């Protein structure tokens, strides 16, 4: 319903997109930057807007799961990732917000996709996201997207979203950060900028 | 920037070094609103035997740093086995007390200017009334930094390590335009002298008003 | 007896027995020396291990970017302790920003130390603390008792059979004085290995100085320039 | 606040309550396949509404108090006295710092009367009742059930009275809401309901 | 409000009081005694509003009693002035009480000070008080010179606070008025048939 | 809205107080006692605002009654005047309560108006409520500044009376406490300046205009 | 009695049928094992003088010292345990310090020794701590009080006193201030007395060896506690050998 | 009587001395640093085939690269193992990358000698653990084994064993294990010295294994993985 | 940015270029509180190691505040992580202070350029809440783009060939620093006497005063 981390879900894996970008969206203060940070081998997120915000939480969250998935040796779900992340930034808040985080992983129930904004909202949908841009965005890609899409499918269908959407967008020094995540690890398809997207596609 | 309102306003005092001394005209006379309640009081503060402080802005403000000051110095002289206060000690100190107040909303506001002698170095030090520490060739205080201290400045110039004499002339020449330029001041003002005597800071003397000038 | 049943408890003559007692803790402890000049504070420690196979682990703590620490007795108590101190002069960075005198610093060692021998049904802390420490009224090396007495010496060894290298430091006693920074470490060495029997003579490896001073901050050479120091050999002076 | 829609009609045959998914920030909608009836027990709903965010936030913690009861009395706990007790935990939760209004809907299966729907306004106010809506919607929908009432009203019947209203919300209402998850509830287990 | 005041005598303190605090139109205190004492070492005249005056007034007196009675002889006045400067520094924004303290301790020996709302404390010849007890200016001036004599300071007094009375409104009747020596407060009340009347301003 | 007076006399203390006892300038009740009876000792009367004064003179009398049964020594109106100001400094100046606190030590009889400023004010003698110094000024004038007790009773009971004719807020009965400190004669009609006409004539109806369909008793 | 497990040392809320306390009265001969201090009022200052023990051959001064500055012009003198009086030196210290802060006047002897009279008396009350094995001497000049001595034992007592001892020698070195005239007499004549009763009491098993310290707080000093000159030790010092041949 | 928190003439605290034998009465870890990698070996000592050998676990992770094994109470270990764990995770919200072997031991020892019994508060011990740990792992640094006593003395370790055989094996350990012997020797070293202080054989329901090597995080060996081991001992 | 009001202004403007083991910080030699500068003298840099050296910026209040912390946090990292302080020090720092100064908001843009002490050189950039990035390029102040263009145009090279026609050298990085401020005088008119710029590498501090052009 929004950028900075989104998330829409497959059978096979999820399709992790993100933005490399610094401070508000009116200018960068450098231009070499990956914001996209790797908490656990879980999935990817990161995000912008308040950074120190989104930082706080997911690191947070990060150990939490963390502790309890490495210790106990059970793998923490989609649920477990993002109750803890819930939990604590209600309580923090008054403290500046804004945490958009695309959380993922496979459960005993089957794939489960829940979307963790700093309002306090968790939601489950076709393809959410959570920052600001995406908002348009979700209008063309539900069209473009089937309910189970393979990877390399859906990688297609990244880069044809993507290269009509750098026409649109006005925002500069950015790359697209592609990652699929098969489960319980994150792997990086490709991290292809904006601008090279619009001429291949 | 933001300064509380101010009723009992300390305003101009140049400070400018000389070798193992420091020459200061700070004003002794402390206007509350409009009325000049003490023409007499003292912005001069003793931490220790080879130092002085003088400040400047809200004069109530400047008092409750003094009193921080003391409880400290006085639990840590005395006994000088190697511990004693020392010229870096109550410049850094000093800074702190005024930081921990800038973290609040409404910061104590006192513009202070250090002249100590501490274990090998002679230091001239200015410190904030919201923190900040540097060593200083001549610093103003309160509303000597925006009027006259460019044109101190200029004189320092050519020469930056001049003598106390030089000093004397300025300071005594300056509360002439002080009384021209701004409103709450009067012209019994105290000339203070760190040196490695003591803090010394004699009583207001005072020389003429000048604002009979007239002539184009 | 029951004249250290708890550190409460008096003996007719007017002593506590359980504080006296964990001065001989002390004596379990490794050897340290410290001495001092006019530009410098050095401390000449013994370092030990269970594993020779592997590097030893430092006896020399970190405390200030110029007050290091050696320690005899209580491993665990003497880090306790050096927390505290190390709380106090990292603050006294922030705050005073001078860098802190040896002598304000253990007064503060010397109230916290009297709580738990003021204290019924506890222990005493066994551990005997020599601090190498340089403000700008030069070094001062300042021994702590298991106690709370401080001395500000010259020279000072604690630790196990520390008479033997005393004898050593009753001898040059007027040297420390004068040296510079290699002179005071050779000189804690050939005190530090009279500790130990005739037939033993250190080595690098169980050998951390902390040096401390006027041209330099806080350094710790384990084997990085010991090997120097520990050259022109003298073996036991008696 | 009320500004959702939630109807409940209660009988004893069945009790249909229906909801729509449209927990909407932004723009677009974050919920449009989660389910807006939390299970606190297999036999027991709670249906938290007000602020979109506010709603996942009550039934967490209620959730947790529900079980505890089962638990801790080793039966179902009574109807009574969870409706109360889910009463005193959102007034207690009114006091502290973020001031939460909450809108519950209680199912629960009681000594009597059979199945049986008991009814909480926004003034955090527990009421015993047959009849009754949620949200902006309450005040039409307990309208046209007192034109028509039955509380003993049969599957049938009630899909005419949810066909009058359903036209009418689409295009006199504010919520068109195509998309609506619609349940009717027996005593033993929850069964998926024609949705307009 | 009151015209408080206090000029340096010989070795000791020459007072001043009015007797209404005024709130605009209603009296917050019809009847106001300024001239008590809050130890026996220190006598205090306290100006500005009613409630901010009073409860420094208790804290001084507090703290004053036990540490003469601690300490076994007494303690000095400059004690006094400082407990009065500590609830001022909190206050400093909010309410303002502008307290001129003035007696004698036997122990250190005399003093006069003035303890201000913002917080300060600092030693002076004679302070006159008060928000429209600052109309006198020129009348203080005029009367106080170093170590006045004790007749003229007296006269000087009383004249001050009927200048203040006339021309401030927020001032008014009964003059109370207090010659302090060494241990002692001797107290005289001036009558309110009494006062000089202000001479043609029209 | 309430009018309370009490005063320093040549005898010991007189408080006249109209009844009524209003939230705001309507009354919530047109029956009891506005000035109140506490223990033995202590009589407070109560004016402004109803809420703050008559939780504030409750309070203070736990505290009072404390400090009388230990130290054994009768109240002392200035003693009273420092644990309202102290009372209500803790509250934290919210509210408005003008309360007038009168007790008899063992030397004279002592009386004392504290407004809820967390004054140390001492009066001369004094009336409350309504605004502070328009029921003072009435002290000024119909006293000499002292006459004979009997004299001066007629003399409070007059000019309150006054009060109660020029603002009509006061209703019902004047109501006079004559306070020592074991005796507390309340005389509830000191003068009775006006009362209601009689509500003789109903307007009471039969069922036909509302009815009942019940009149069980539940168990 | 000594030798026990429950109450009698253990305690101090224990009370024999005589009344006594004995670790109250334990912590008092603790006191008494070294060395003496002496601390003289003159109507003008105090003088003290301290033997200084001298616990090895590596020593600088003011090591081990006694000599501590409670306030800019008080002085205090410890005599029994140091372990103890480094405690009691942080406490005095600080209760002066914030007296100062708020009183804005030197603080009154007969004030600060009923404060740490408290504390001592606090724990020999308690069974729950013993109490300090060292009892100290407080003096101190200054204009707006006048000059005052004062000393404070393990009990927590404080009384004035025109001259004290506290240490090993003190009912001899006592005996030797009943011969001077002490309370009228200058701060400077009293210090060449103060050294000489120190150095004719020392014997070889009070304690081994000393180095003598004397401090000054009087018209000499203006106030303030100061350690003696160089000048002024070695005359005194003199002074002291001289009448001990 | 006489309290426990006395020194006693030897020089030396009681309740440490018994702290001590209280590692000594456990089971026996090895943990073997090579430079190839950490690797953590303890016997399970099974006695009964109906306990489900996965669940007896006597190695615990410190972190998701550092691995520990530990010896004497098993449930005293537990609880600095548990607050280990809250430890290297909080060390990845501050510093932004994980805790060293180093860092995490010190602060764990801190806690390991308070002990005041009477008149001490009830968030700090009265007695202290009679555990000793292994901590193993490679991390930034490089391999690194350290050892933790319950006496609170940390040293650093190459070879180091604990539990009933803790002087014995110690000290066959500085002979067969050098740095001149490779990581799966080191793994044949250790089973070896486990046998005297086991009531049987090795076997691959009798060993537990895990190896942190470099570049890999914290793997826990599978039973075809003993069972090379076992094979040749 | 923002216009001073929660904590005191002081200006200044900083420039940072990353090159490969060389980095320039500059930032305007001056101490102010008030709108004028007090003297020229400062200690907004401070190094702690060869290795780093840090410069916070802006209001005077802030800068001694949070350097001397950066000290503290060296020591502490060297003893218990046992790692000598350097990119592993600035990370850690950046989100400790970015918590304490963004509720009220944050007026210091503190950058620690230093080189890990593995090895491998970072420049680390927070907004002024909590983000570290290692760049080749960085403009921070309220004028937080104003210098990041030049390092973006003349040192990553894209559309340019003038400057470089591969990547600056030391020599040229030195070369281009004066040049670079004394256009920034020109624009900006938030200073007053001289701007000094410190160039940190790995075995050489360097500070040069130059004078505002």
């Amino acid at each position: 319903t929004t950028t900075l981390a989104f998330k829409f879900q497959h059978g096979v894996i999820v399709a992790a997109d993100s933005r490399a970008t610094a401070g508000p969206y009116i200018a960068s203060q450098t231009v070499k930057k990956v914001i996209e940070i790797n908490p656990y081998l879980l999935g990817t997120m990161a995000g912008g807007a308040a950074d120190c915000s989104f930082w706080e939480r997911l690191l947070a969250r990060q150990c939490r799961i963390y502790e309890l998935r490495n210790k106990e040796r059970i793998s923490v779900a989609a649920a477990s990732k993002l109750l803890a992340n819930m939990v604590y930034q209600y309580k923090g808040m008054g403290l500046s917000m804004g945490t958009m985080i695309c959380g993922w992983d496979k459960r005993g129930p089957g794939l489960y996709y829940v979307d963790s904004e700093g309002n306090r909202i968790s939601g489950t949908a076709f393809s959410v996201g959570s920052g600001s841009v995406y908002a348009f965005g979700v209008m063309d890609r539900g069209y473009s997207y089937d309910l189970q899409v393979e990877e390399a499918y859906d990688l297609a269908r990244r880069a044809i979203y993507q290269a009509t959407y750098r026409d649109a967008y006005s925002g500069g020094a950015v790359n697209l950060y592609h990652v699929r995540e098969d489960g319980w690890i994150r792997v990086s398809s490709d991290n292809v900028a904006d601008l090279h997207d619009k001429y291949t596609s | 920037t933001q300064n509380p309102m101010v009723t009992g306003t300390s305003v101009l005092g140049v400070k400018f070094d000389c070798g193992v001394v420091i020459a200061a005209d700070m004003l002794g006379s402390y206007g509350s609103l409009a009325r000049f309640r003490n023409i007499s009081r003292i912005m001069r503060v003793n931490d220790s035997t080879m130092l002085g402080a003088s400040g400047d802005y809200a004069d109530f403000q400047y008092l409750k740093q003094v009193l921080g000051q003391m409880v400290i110095d006085e639990e840590l002289f005395g006994d000088g086995h190697s511990y004693s206060p020392r010229a870096i000690h109550s410049w850094l100190t000093r800074a702190m007390y005024s930081r921990r107040s800038k973290m609040n909303p409404l910061w104590n506001t006192k513009v202070i200017g250090g002249y100590a002698g501490g274990e090998s170095f002679l230091g001239y030090v200015d410190m904030l009334g919201v923190a900040y520490e540097a060593p200083s060739l001549a610093t103003g205080y309160g509303a000597y930094l925006a009027q006259p201290l460019l044109r101190e400045v200029l004189e320092k110039q050519p020469v930056l390590s001049q003598t106390e004499a030089r000093e004397l002339v300025e300071r005594c020449m300056r509360v002439l335009y002080y009384r021209d330029a701004r409103s709450y001041n009067r012209f019994q003002v105290a000339t203070v002298t760190e040196k490695g005597v003591e803090i010394e800071g004699p009583l207001s003397a005072q020389t003429n008003w000048d604002i009979a000038h007239m002539i184009s | 007896n029951q004249y250290d049943n708890d550190v409460t408890v008096w003996s007719p003559q007017g002593r506590i027995h359980q504080i006296e007692y964990a001065m001989e803790a002390v004596k379990q402890g490794s050897a340290t020396v410290g001495l001092k000049s006019k530009t410098h504070a050095v401390l000449v420690a013994l370092k030990r291990a269970q594993s020779e196979l592997a590097a030893h682990q430092k006896k020399i703590l970190h405390v200030d970017n110029h007050i290091g620490i050696s320690i005899a007795g209580l491993t665990a108590d003497a880090r306790l302790l050096c927390n505290f101190m190390r709380q106090e002069c990292l603050d006294s960075r922030f705050v005073f920003d001078r860098p802190l005198p040896v002598s304000r610093l253990v007064s503060l060692i010397g109230s916290k130390t009297q709580i738990p021998t003021q204290r019924y049904g506890r222990r005493p802390y066994g551990v005997g603390l020599l601090i190498a420490g340089y403000d700008d009224m030069g070094p001062h090396v300042f021994q702590t008792c298991p106690s709370a007495n401080y001395f500000d010496c010259r020279a000072m060894s604690i630790g196990a059979r520390s008479q033997s290298a005393r004898t050593y430091l009753e001898r040059h006693m007027s040297e420390f004085m004068q040296c510079n920074l290699d002179e005071l470490v050779k000189h804690g060495l050939r005190a530090l290995r009279e500790t130990l029997p005739a037939e033993q003579d250190l080595t690098t490896k169980n050998v951390s100085i902390g040096i401390v001073g006027k041209d330099l901050e806080f350094t710790i050479y384990d084997d990085d320039d010991v090997s120097p120091f520990l050259d022109g050999l003298e073996e036991r002076p008696q | 606040m009320e500004y959702l829609i939630g109807i409940q009609g209660p009988d004893y045959v069945l009790v249909a309550s229906d909801r729509v998914a449209a927990s909407n920030i932004v723009q677009m909608k974050d919920d449009h396949d989660k389910m807006f009836k939390m299970s606190e027990k297999i036999l027991l709903l709670c249906v938290g509404e007000a602020g979109d965010t506010v709603q996942f936030a009550e039934y967490i913690q209620k959730n947790v108090q529900l079980y505890k009861m089962r638990n801790g009395y080793e039966l179902s706990p009574t109807a009574a006295a969870n409706f109360t007790r889910r009463n005193l935990a959102d007034c207690l939760r009114s006091r502290t710092p973020y001031h939460v209004n909450l809108l519950l809907a209680g199912y629960d299966e009681h000594e009597g009367p059979a199945l049986y729907y008991m009814d909480y306004l926004a003034a955090l106010a527990k009421a015993p009742f047959a009849a009754h809506g949620y949200g902006a919607f309450l005040t039409l929908s307990i309208l046209d059930r007192y034109y028509t009432p039955t509380i003993s009203r049969e599957r049938a019947v009630e899909l005419l009275r949810k066909c009058l209203e359903e036209l009418q919300k689409r295009f006199i209402l504010n919520l068109p809401t195509f998309s609506v998850r619609v349940i009717d509830k027996d005593g033993i287990h929850n069964l998926e309901n024609i949705t307009f | 409000t009151t015209i408080m005041a206090v000029q340096f005598d010989g070795g000791v303190v020459l007072g001043a009081d009015s007797r209404t605090t005024t709130g605009s139109y209603i009296a917050n205190r019809v009847t106001d005694k300024l001239t008590p004492i809050h130890d026996h070492i220190f006598c205090c005249r306290s100006g500005s509003a009613a409630d901010t005056q009073a409860v420094a007034d208790a804290v001084t007196y507090q703290l004053g009693f036990h540490s003469i009675e601690l300490n076994e002889p007494p303690l000095v006045h400059t004690a006094a002035s400082l407990f009065k400067e500590m609830c001022y520094r909190y206050r400093e924004d909010l309410m303002a009480g502008i307290i001129i303290a003035g007696w004698d301790p036997q122990e250190g020996g005399q003093v006069y000070s003035v303890p201000m709302g913002g917080m300060m404390v600092r030693q002076s010849f004679a302070i006159g008080g008060s928000g429209s007890s600052y109309i006198y200016g020129y009348v203080d001036a005029t009367y106080r010179e170093g170590m006045t004599k004790d007749e003229c300071l007296q006269f000087t007094a009383n004249a001050l606070a009927l200048a203040m009375e006339r021309d401030g409104s927020s001032g008014g009747v009964i003059r109370l008025a207090a010659i302090q020596q060494s241990g002692v407060e001797r107290q005289v009340l001036l009558g309110d048939q009494i006062p000089k009347v202000t001479i043609s301003t029209l | 809205t309430t009018i309370a007076g009490v005063v320093y006399k040549d005898g010991i203390v007189l408080g006249a107080d109209t009844r009524a006892t209003e939230g705001m300038v309507v009354a919530d009740k047109n029956c009891s006692k506005i000035h109140f009876i506490s223990p033995n000792i202590y009589c407070c009367g109560a004016g402004t605002a109803a809420d703050t004064d008559m939780t504030t003179q409750l309070i203070s009398s736990n505290l009072e009654l404390h400090s009388l049964t230990t130290g054994r020594l009768p109240r002392v109106v200035t003693a009273n005047r420092m644990l309202k100001q102290m009372l209500f400094r803790y509250q934290g100046y919210i509210g408005a309560a003008l309360v007038l606190g009168g007790v008899d030590v063992t030397g004279p009889h002592l009386y004392s108006i504290y407004p809820h400023g967390s004054t140390d004010k001492l009066p001369y003698v004094t009336m409350g409520s309504g605004s502070l110094a328009a029921m003072a000024v009435f002290e000024d004038k119909f006293r000499p500044d002292m006459e004979e007790e009997e004299a001066k009773k007629l003399v409070s009971e007059a000019i309150a009376a006054g009060i109660f004719n020029d603002l009509g807020s006061g209703s019902n009965i004047d109501l006079c406490v004559i306070s020592k400190s074991k005796l507390d004669f309340l005389r509830p009609y000191s003068v009775p300046n006006k009362k209601g006409t009689r509500f003789g004539r109903y307007r009471c109806e039969k069922g036909t205009t509302a009815v009942l369909t019940e009149k069980v008793t539940p168990l | 009695m000594s030798s026990i497990g429950t109450g009698y040392d253990l305690s101090a809320s224990t009370f024999s049928p005589d009344g006594r306390v004995f670790q109250v009265e334990y912590a008092m001969k603790a006191v008494e094992n070294s060395s003496t201090a002496i601390g003289i009022r003159c109507k003008d200052g105090v003088v003290f003088g301290v033997e200084k023990l001298v616990l090895s051959k590596l020593y600088e001064e003011g090591s081990n010292k006694r000599l501590f500055n409670v306030d800019r012009h008080v002085g205090m003198a410890v005599a029994g345990l140091l372990a103890d009086a480094r405690s009691l030196a942080d406490i005095a210290r600080e209760e002066a310090s914030n007296f100062r802060s708020n009183f804005g006047y030197n603080i009154p002897l007969k004030h600060l020794a009923d404060r740490v009279a408290m504390y001592v008396h606090a724990y020999t009350l308690y069974s729950a701590v013993r109490p300090f094995g060292c009892s100290f001497m407080l003096g101190s000049y200054s204009v707006n009080d006048g000059a005052q001595l004062y000393m404070i034992d393990p009990s927590g007592v404080s009384y004035g006193y025109w001259g004290c001892a506290i240490g090993k020698a003190r009912q001899a070195a006592k005996t030797e201030i009943e011969k001077l005239q002490m309370k009228e007499m200058t701060c400077r004549d009293v210090v060449k007395e103060v050294a000489k009763i120190i150095y004719i009491v020392h014997d070889e098993v009070k304690d081994k060896a000393f180095e003598l310290e004397l401090s000054w707080v009087g018209e000499l000093t203006k106030g303030r506690h100061e350690i003696v000159p160089k000048d002024v030790r070695e005359e005194a010092e003199k002074y002291a050998k001289e009448s001990l041949k | 009587d006489r309290g426990v928190n006395t020194f006693s003439p030897e020089g030396r605290l009681f309740q440490v001395e018994y702290a001590i034998e209280g590692h000594k009465l456990g089971s026996t870890a090895i943990g073997i640093q090579t430079s190839e990698g950490v690797c953590l070996a303890v016997e399970k000592r099974i006695t009964s085939p109906l306990m489900e050998p996965s669940s007896i676990e006597k190695i615990v992770e410190i972190d998701a690269h550092i691995g520990c094994a530990m010896s004497g109470l098993i449930a005293d270990a537990k609880t600095l193992i548990d607050k280990a764990r809250v430890e290297t995770q909080n060390h990845w919200f501050t510093y932004n990358e994980t805790m060293t072997v180093e860092s995490v031991t010190q602060a764990v020892s801190n806690l390991a000698l308070q002990f005041g019994e009477e008149d001490a508060d009830p968030g700090a011990m009265s007695r202290p653990f009679g555990v000793a740990l292994l901590f193993g792992g490679v991390d930034e640094k490089g391999p690194q084994l350290f050892h933790m006593d319950p006496s609170g003395t940390f040293v650093q370790c190459d070879a180091r064993a604990i539990g009933s055989a803790s002087e014995g094996a110690q000290s066959s350990l500085q002979e067969v294990y050098h740095k001149s012997t490779t990581l799966k020797e080191a793994i044949k070293s250790s089973l070896i010295i486990l046998k005297q202080v086991m009531e049987e054989k090795l076997n691959a329901t009798n060993i537990e294994l895990a190896t942190v090597q470099p570049g890999q995080n914290f793997h826990m060996f599978t039973k075809e993985e003993l069972e090379e081991v076992i094979k040749d001992i | 940015r923002f216009s001073p009001y929660a904590f005191n202004g002081g200006t200044v403007l900083a420039i940072a270029g990353e090159d490969f083991s060389i980095v320039a910080s500059d930032t305007r030699l001056s101490e102010g509180f008030s709108i004028h500068t007090r003297d020229s003298p400062k200690c907004y840099k401070l190094t702690d190691k060869t290795v780093i050296g840090c410069s916070g910026f802006h209001g005077d209040c802030l800068t001694l505040t949070k350097i001397i912390e950066a000290r503290l946090k060296m020591y502490k990292h060297s003893n218990n992580k046992a790692m000598t302080t350097g990119a592993i020090a600035a990370m850690l720092s950046t989100i400790l202070y970015s918590r304490r100064f963004f509720p009220y908001y944050v007026y210091n843009i503190i950058e620690g350029l230093d080189e890990e002490g593995k090895g491998a050189v970072y420049s680390f950039d927070p907004v002024g809440s909590y983000q570290r990035d290692s760049f080749k390029a960085g403009g921070s102040a309220s004028a937080m783009l104003q210098p990041l263009l030049d390092n973006q145009v003349g040192f990553k090279n894209m559309q340019n060939v003038e400057h470089v026609p591969l990547t600056l050298d030391r020599a040229m990085r030195l070369v281009k620093d004066v040049f670079i401020s004394a256009a920034e005088r020109d624009v900006y008119t938030g200073d007053a006497l001289r701007i000094c710029i410190v160039t940190k590498e790995g075995i050489r501090e360097e500070t040069v005063p130059l004078r505002k052009d």
